[PDB]
């Protein structure tokens, strides 16, 4: 296993990708899956060390330019979203 | 939504198909999906 | 022992066997060219 990073993996036949993390809540001891509104699994139990992780997708990001015009300077500034400096 | 195909989840179709199989079942999804979006941007229009 | 028995029982009396807890090797079923028809109804034979 490796954590703190935005990785590819696949559990017992399901195929995903993000960042796994451990876990606080209490999984019940024969559950294995869970769901959000959107359907998408984000809580995984290990089947060789019986842990419960979740998983969360890593950076999306938004890029945008602002430009004074090409027509009198060449220049440009680059504005991050949602990026955290 | 389901929209008339295997499952609703494409990574689960698209790793148990053959892509030629496969490509006769995601066209379903893509059409859904893209019907759903646009009454919400016309919604949207109106509202403003 | 399912696909190498001496003797299959009659259509009107049908035997089913239940495999589980093992590990499985499908290339054999796919590899060998003696079978005549194999087909498989909702999946791929090799994603298998
Ligand atoms: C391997 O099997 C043994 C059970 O005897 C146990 O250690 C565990 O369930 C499995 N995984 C690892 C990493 O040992
Ligand atoms: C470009 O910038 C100059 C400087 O103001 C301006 O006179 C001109 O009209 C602009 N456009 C073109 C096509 O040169
Ligand atoms: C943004 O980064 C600063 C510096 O690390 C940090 O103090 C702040 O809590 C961060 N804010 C968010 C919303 O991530
Ligand atoms: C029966 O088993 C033998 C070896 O165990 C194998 O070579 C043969 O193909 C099998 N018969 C089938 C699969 O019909």
């Amino acid at each position: 296993l490796v954590k703190n990073k935005c990785v590819n993996f696949n559990f017992n036949g399901l195929t995903g990708t993000g960042v796994l993390t451990e876990s606080n809540k209490k999984f019940l001891p024969f559950q294995q899956f869970g769901r959000d509104i959107a359907d998408t699994t984000d809580a995984v139990r290990d089947p060789q060390t019986l842990e419960i992780l979740d998983i969360t997708p890593c950076s999306f990001g938004g890029v945008s330019v602002i430009t004074p015009g090409t027509n009198t300077s060449n220049q440009v500034a680059v504005l991050y979203q949602d990026v955290n400096c | 939504s389901n929209f008339g195909a295997i499952s609703s989840v494409l990574n689960d179709i698209l790793s148990r198909l053959d892509p030629p199989e496969a490509e006769v079942q995601i066209d379903r999804l893509i059409t859904g999906r893209l019907q759903s979006l646009q009454t919400y941007v016309t919604q949207q229009l109106i509202r403003a | 022992e399912v696909f190498n028995a001496t003797r299959f029982a009659s259509v009107y009396a049908w035997n089913r066997k239940r495999i589980s807890n093992c590990v499985a090797d499908y290339s054999v079923l796919y590899n060998s060219a003696s079978f005549s028809t194999f087909k498989c109804y909702g999946v791929s034979p090799t994603k298998l």
